[PDB]
């Protein structure tokens, strides 16, 4: 058993990936963006409140004959965001590329936050961090991938996240022809929850590489790239113009100037970043000046490896009984 | 730009 879907970015600032997956008998298809930072699969549906809908497609509970209510569960999830979504829950069965899952749950939208509504092309989430990260109670519930885990050939996802252009998750094997070179493996520590891993250092464009151990999370449902004040700061420095702003709050450039690459280690091995990835377009429109992608992770608590540096590399999520996360070049 | 828990 595997499974490959093509995911293809929202937009051309690409802030997030949208993946079809397949739910219900018969088959309704929702995009899912897909995310490695949470845990819950969660969806728009009938139950949703219909201030809160705005050219989302739906997931109709009643017209599955495989959907089934989860009596008395219920779930309420907040991201780093802000972003807020809660309701009940339903089991049905769900396919991802082929891959189907039975008696999957799928936790059916009653609530949902203005972020959520405002964004039009995502119809919801599919959680791809550990279970126990997930919202479901009184009984907490597994991730899609949890209950694919035995039916795969290998307990293994990849993301292939493409810049400015769709790229592929596949679950159950490793593309050899994805990427280029050799796969650096890499410890991961599951007690947060998170695809939580350590990264050996860090150079600047052309600059000496400095050796400093850098804990964060691979997290595809992060636009951005999350990192200390310090290292953040040795970025921008070498960006004419750069500033830190309070009014838009994050580093911005002027929309005219080169963005110097990025490259992270993952072990003895270098991931570079190229710098037209950094580049996120003008804060405002016509405006010249630019919001970076590289931003200090100093009030979040963690850093975070989004999108902005998972889409430079071909990224396996072993899901072993010691998992760990491999990086390719690609 | 989104920020996936907390």
């Amino acid at each position: 058993s595997t499974g490959s879907a093509t995911t293809t970015p929202i937009d051309s600032l690409d802030d997030a990936y949208i993946t079809p997956v397949q739910i219900g008998t018969p088959a309704q298809t929702l995009n899912l963006d897909f995310d490695t930072g949470s845990s819950d699969l969660w969806v728009f549906s009938s139950e949703t409140t219909a201030s809160e809908v705005d050219g989302q497609t739906i997931y109709t509970p009643s017209k599955s004959t495989t959907a089934k209510l989860l009596s008395g569960a219920t779930w309420s999830i907040s991201y780093g965001d802000g972003s807020s979504s809660s309701g009940d829950v339903y089991t049905d069965t769900v396919s991802v590329g082929g891959l189907t899952v039975t008696g999957q749950a799928v936790e059916s939208a009653k609530k949902v936050s203005s972020s959520f509504t405002e964004d039009s092309t995502i119809d919801g989430l599919l959680g791809l961090a550990f279970s126990t990260l997930n919202t479901v109670s009184p009984t907490q519930q597994k991730t899609f991938f949890d209950n694919a885990k035995a039916s795969l050939d290998s307990p293994v996802f990849t993301a292939d996240l493409g810049y400015h252009a769709p790229g592929t998750y596949n679950f159950g094997f490793i593309d050899t022809t994805a990427y280029t070179g050799s796969i650096t493996y890499t410890a991961v520590s599951t007690k947060q929850g998170f695809w939580e891993w350590t990264s050996t250092g860090y150079a600047v464009g052309s600059g000496t590489f400095k050796s400093t151990s850098i804990d964060g999370i691979a997290d595809t449902g992060t636009t951005l790239l999350y990192l200390p004040a310090t290292v953040v700061s040795a970025y921008w420095a070498q960006v004419s113009g750069a500033k830190s702003s309070s009014s838009v709050g994050g580093y911005v450039f002027p929309c005219s100037a080169t963005l110097p690459s990025f490259t992270f280690g993952v072990g003895s091995a270098r991931i570079v970043i190229p710098g037209d990835y950094i580049d996120f377009g003008p804060i405002s429109t016509g405006s010249s000046s630019c919001f970076g992608g590289i931003q200090s992770s100093a009030g979040i608590g963690i850093n975070i490896f989004g999108d902005v540096a998972l889409k430079a590399a071909f990224v396996v999520f072993n899901g072993a009984t010691t998992p760990t996360l491999g990086f390719a070049s690609k | 730009p989104t920020e996936x828990r907390e």
